[PDB]
């Protein structure tokens, strides 16, 4: 194969409009680099610095052959360094350097860039080796100062990537001092900023790699006067890397920090935070939230390790009196147009603002509050913006006696905030109600307090949709907070809240999530309600049977994919909503549901119900097990759901479609006969399935044993077969040796149990139908008697000994006495009433046992 | 035949649901079994904006690194991306900035959108608040569900908005 054929085969893989022509040429290389590797990687580094190739190719050429060289899996890390060891000929490994280090210095940028990760990934393999002994010194020369433009910038980017690449360092050596070569280039000196970011990039991704040069004072001083040099620079785009260099050097090396910070880096640090360019003070911003999270992370590990030598320094503490209020400043410059949902100074500088609070506490608060004392009733609508985000921002961090005072002192201003002219005074405002909400509850007075918050988050579901998405979410921090409280304030005002929801809820479109977020608050409305507040449930419960009721008699054939997509996005909605109120109020529903059940039906019969089919099962699942009875109705036709549920044996759902198998046999209680012969032998299938999730085998042997409980003597027909599954089960021993392995054989073994007790229960008016299985059954509780992990349960010893008892009790007649003179019986049943281990119901029943077992001796 | 397209590199760990996404808003279809993509999937989305039709012609890569294919090579003359994780799951969050310097490694400049997954499952592991990915001038973050449709439009109107240089475009009713 010739260099044009093989960038044919490249450029065709990602360039060809025929998506087969592209897989099949995407096939070919890929054999190609099995069958003969040496070829391969010849051919690729050919293509890389030919002329000829379209520049595409040529770059998926270099990518290409690094990703036969170098893999995030380690396993095939092993085996691309020995393929390229030993199936490469030294001749070859030296041509394709060669080509390697060419395209390197091509004048096309791109090609430079993806030569430059091809060199990183043989340096990989090869350094750790003493081979390719060349390379440093060619790099270190590409980046002197009087190299061509381009030179400079592609060695320096291949050094970063080939440093962030090395293994853990150990492999590092002295002609050539890698860092100098990367500081150099950040060097006020080099006219070229492309050269200067290239430099500032390779040191930060350099970092970890030259940690024994950053523990030399002399190189780590030299090295923090360029980059602190790099910060002051003209260029935008370098200062940015300086600060990013800053950012990961004071993470990595926060140990060395403390000359710096006192003698140039905290000033400059303050000056570039007041700059009136955006991007110039998030650099600075982000400096200092690291520093934060930094300290908030070593007083964890300290608290932990209370004997390290690791030290904080406190800076950010030290520097209050100097970044909170620049942070506060920058609370200012907030983005005007509403639809503009991008991250900008203003939001790093709440968010640090935020950290500083979780690391100071209360050290935070006197500088924030003068400044939303000074600002929350300014003129200016963005001094009145600022105002809040401040309060909000230290809701977490200060103890909880100064907030809780604070709030009390600043809760009317900010309640009046609601009625603000601006926009995004009321949406921050109903954010910072919110965060009072959710970190100091208790703050929030009942009668001076609560009734003007509910009135604050009333105003704003009517406002700006944006506006009306933060009160639906400080409304479920509210409920969420408040109905926990024992003489509990909040109920007074659901139907004011419920009605104002609803009306949310009732938006003609979802701009900013305001009707996504009202059927949120309204589920938790739902789940929090209590007795006293049920009507309003029932208020709820109407509204969106009825809103679901629309959704579906909407034009199916006219709705665009869009409409389609957002109408299904409410169905979604709806359906949590419904949910909750099936779980919650089960009686709020059941006057009518034979129309919720309606509504159900319909959308499981549409066609791409498939994003709704489980959501829909597990609420009539839910509905079914409230109705008991009532449900008989409904089982007809939603009996094949149930049996598709049942036949997705590797899904969640089918777990569900089992419980409700137990629920509706146990409300038709003996009415259960007619579904019975259809249900057992569903379940008879499952269990015997090699696909069946590992959850399903105990879920079906327990299920077995409601039946039986609920059918008694029209469990007989099954029982020959049931009890054959139960001992296969009760003798498969667990599947290897691990702690998952044995859990789950017991997890079986507690489901025999189940079965067992269900039909011992069962068959109580029909002895003779249990006589022939009492041997396996004794069986089963010797196992329970040896194995600890059962015995020792308290539930499970209860149930055993209550087998040994009940199973006495049905043969008085002395067919089976022969069990009950065996030693291991006596001495479980001694066990079971004997210690503290064992609670005191757990030992009566053992008392009842242990009487019955004495009553057969004597027969 | 010209028109105003743009191709869309989706990448992310397997399982976070890049192919589950990109059908629904292909199809209006929701998959709910997992069938890893191998090597890459490449699907047209056409959208209505008040400036007319904008195409994305999605390369919808495979996560798993068992089945990568092409990997790094897909990203060849991308002009933007979407990275995807699982909100529920640590590990697809943690895999994150390794996507994301594999993306500008190829392409230098290009925006992306961050894409947190599955937000309609009970408890996430991964919270809205603790992302910083978006903080910078061409990265943007949003949670979305595949399957409650919540922010479905959002990562393409962000993309949009920053690909044609217009902050109010809408997508409008065709
Ligand atoms: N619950 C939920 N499941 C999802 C969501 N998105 C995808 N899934 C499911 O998660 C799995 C992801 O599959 P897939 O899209 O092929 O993952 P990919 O490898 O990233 O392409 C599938 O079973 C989807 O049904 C979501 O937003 N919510
Ligand atoms: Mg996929």
């Amino acid at each position: 194969m010739s260099t044009a054929e093989f960038a044919q085969l490249l450029e065709n893989s990602i360039l060809s409009p025929d998506q087969n022509i592209r897989l099949t040429s995407e096939t070919q290389l890929k054999k190609l680099s099995n069958d003969n590797f040496l070829q391969f990687a010849g051919l690729s580094s050919q293509v890389l610095i030919d002329e000829n190739t379209k520049l595409e190719g040529r770059i998926l050429a270099a990518l290409t052959l690094k990703n036969e060289l170098v893999s995030k899996d380690s396993v095939k890390t092993q085996q691309f360094a020995q393929r390229w060891i030993t199936q490469v000929s030294p001749e070859a490994k030296n041509q394709i350097k060669t080509n390697a280090l060419t395209a390197l210095v091509s004048i096309e940028p791109r090609i430079a860039n993806a030569a430059a990760q091809l060199i990183a990934a043989i340096a990989d393999i090869e350094l750790p080796h003493g081979a390719w002994p060349e390379l440093m010194k060619i790099m270190v020369d590409n980046t002197g100062a009087e190299q061509p433009e381009n030179v400079k910038r592609a060695s320096l980017l291949a050094l970063g990537y080939m440093c962030e690449s090395a293994d853990p360092q150990s492999q590092v050596s002295s002609s050539n001092n890698i860092l100098i070569a990367i500081v150099q280039g950040a060097q006020s000196t080099e006219t070229s900023k492309a050269v200067r970011l290239a430099a500032l990039n390779a040191l930060a991704d350099s970092l970890i790699f030259i940690k024994n040069n950053m523990e030399r004072e002399g190189e780590r001083n030299y090295l923090m006067q360029v980059v602190c040099e790099a910060t002051q620079a003209e260029d935008i785009e370098v200062q940015a890397a300086a600060f990013g260099c800053l950012c990961k050097i004071m993470s990595k090396y926060y140990t060395f920090m403390k000359p710096y910070m006192e003698q140039a880096l905290y000033a400059l640090t303050i000056a570039t935070m007041k700059s009136p360019n955006d991007k110039v003070a998030s650099m600075t911003v982000e400096f200092w939230s690291t520093i934060c999270e930094e300290e908030i992370d070593i007083a964890y590990e300290l608290a932990q390790f209370p004997q390290s030598p690791l030290q904080s320094y406190n800076f950010a503490l030290s520097s209050i009196k100097d970044v909170v209020p620049n942070l506060l400043n920058l609370l200012t410059r907030q983005n005007e147009d509403p639809e503009d949902d991008d991250w900008n100074v203003s939001m790093s500088a709440g968010a640090c603002l935020q950290l500083f609070a979780q690391n100071c506490g209360n050290h935070i608060l006197e500088p924030v509050l003068e400044f939303v004392e000074q600002n929350i009733t300014a003129d200016n609508w963005r001094n009145r913006e600022a105002a809040v985000m401040a309060f909000g921002s230290i809701m977490d961090g200060p103890d909880k006696v100064q907030r809780t005072y604070y709030v009390h002192q600043a809760l009317p201003s900010i309640l009046n905030l609601m009625n603000d002219q601006s926009l995004q005074v009321k949406e921050t405002t109903a954010w910072c109600i919110g965060r009072i909400a959710d970190s100091v509850a208790e703050s929030i007075d009942p009668q001076q307090h609560l009734p003007g918050v509910v009135q604050a988050c009333l105003i704003g579901l009517q406002d700006h949709p944006k506006v009306a998405t933060n009160c639906s979410w400080t409304i479920i921090n509210l409920v969420e907070q408040l109905a926990e409280a024992t003489p509990s304030p909040i109920y007074n005002f659901y139907p004011a809240l419920v009605d104002g929801l609803i009306g949310a809820a009732n938006r003609i479109d979802n701009e900013f999530n305001a009707r996504a977020s009202a059927f949120s608050a309204l589920t938790t409305m739902v789940e929090y309600a209590t007795d006293t507040v049920a009507e309003t449930s029932a208020s709820i419960s109407t509204f969106v049977m009825d809103k679901l009721g629309q959704t579906m008699s909407v034009d199916e054939n006219q709705l665009t994919l869009e409409d389609a997509q957002s109408l299904q996005e409410l169905q979604s909605n709806i359906l949590t909503v419904l949910a909750a109120v099936i779980r919650k109020s089960p009686s709020s529903v059941e006057p009518v549901a034979d129309m919720l059940m309606g509504l159900f039906f319909r959308l499981l019969e549409k066609k791409d119900s498939a994003f709704i089919e489980d959501d829909v099962f597990y609420a009539i699942s839910a509905l079914a097990a409230s109705l008991g009875k009532g449900f008989e109705k409904y089982l007809e036709t939603f009996s094949p759901y149930l049996l598709k549920a049942l036949n997705q044996v590797d899904s969640p759902v089918s777990i569900t479609a089992v419980g409700f198998i137990a629920d509706i046999s146990n409300s038709l209680e003996e009415d259960f006969r007619r579904y019975s012969d259809a249900m057992m032998n569903v379940l008879a299938q499952m269990i015997s399935n090699p696909n069946a999730r590992r959850e399903l085998k105990p879920a079906v042997l327990s299920v077995f044993g409601d039946i039986a409980s609920n059918i008694g003597a029209d469990f007989i027909p099954y029982l020959n077969d049931i009890m054959a599954l139960c001992v296969a089960a009760q003798n498969t021993k667990p599947e290897n040796g691990t702690l998952e392995a044995l859990d789950y054989q017991i997890k079986v073994l507690e489901a025999v149990l189940d079965a067992y007790v269900g039909i011992v229960a069962g068959l109580h008016d029909k002895p003779e139908a249990l006589f022939p299985y009492v041997g396996t059954i004794f069986q089963f509780i010797a196992q329970v008697a040896e194995d600890p992990q059962l015995y020792s349960e308290d539930a499970t010893s209860r149930a055993a000994v209550g087998l040994i008892g009940d199973i006495a009790a049905m043969f008085p007649d002395g067919s089976i006495k022969q069990f009950y003179g065996q030693d291991w019986v006596i001495d479980y049943i001694k066990r079971t009433r004997s210690g503290q281990l064992f609670s005191q119901a757990t030992k009566d029943t053992a008392r009842w046992a242990r009487e019955q077992q004495k009553r057969q001796l004597s027969l | 035949e010209p028109q105003v397209q743009f191709k869309l590199v989706l990448v992310g760990d397997g399982g976070t649901g890049k192919t589950t996404f990109v059908k629904r808003h292909l199809t209006g279809e929701f998959e709910k079994k997992y069938v890893a993509t191998l090597g890459v999937e490449v699907h047209p989305l056409v959208f209505h904006t008040n400036r007319g039709p904008i195409k994305f012609n999605v390369w919808d890569t495979a996560g798993q690194e068992k089945f990568g294919g092409l990997r790094d090579g897909y990203y060849i003359q991308a002009q933007c991306a979407i990275i995807m994780f699982d909100v529920t799951s640590r590990v697809t969050y943690k895999n994150v900035p390794n996507w994301h310097r594999d993306l500008v490694r190829v392409c230098e400049n290009i925006p992306i959108v961050l894409c947190g997954n599955k937000v309609d499952i009970k408890d996430r592991k991964v919270k809205a608040k603790s992302i910083v990915f978006h903080r910078k001038k061409n990265l943007q973050y949003y949670d979305i569900s595949a399957k409650s449709n919540y922010n479905f439009e959002k990562p393409f109107l962000w993309l949009a908005r920053k690909l044609i240089g217009d902050p109010n475009l809408e997508f409008v009713a065709m």
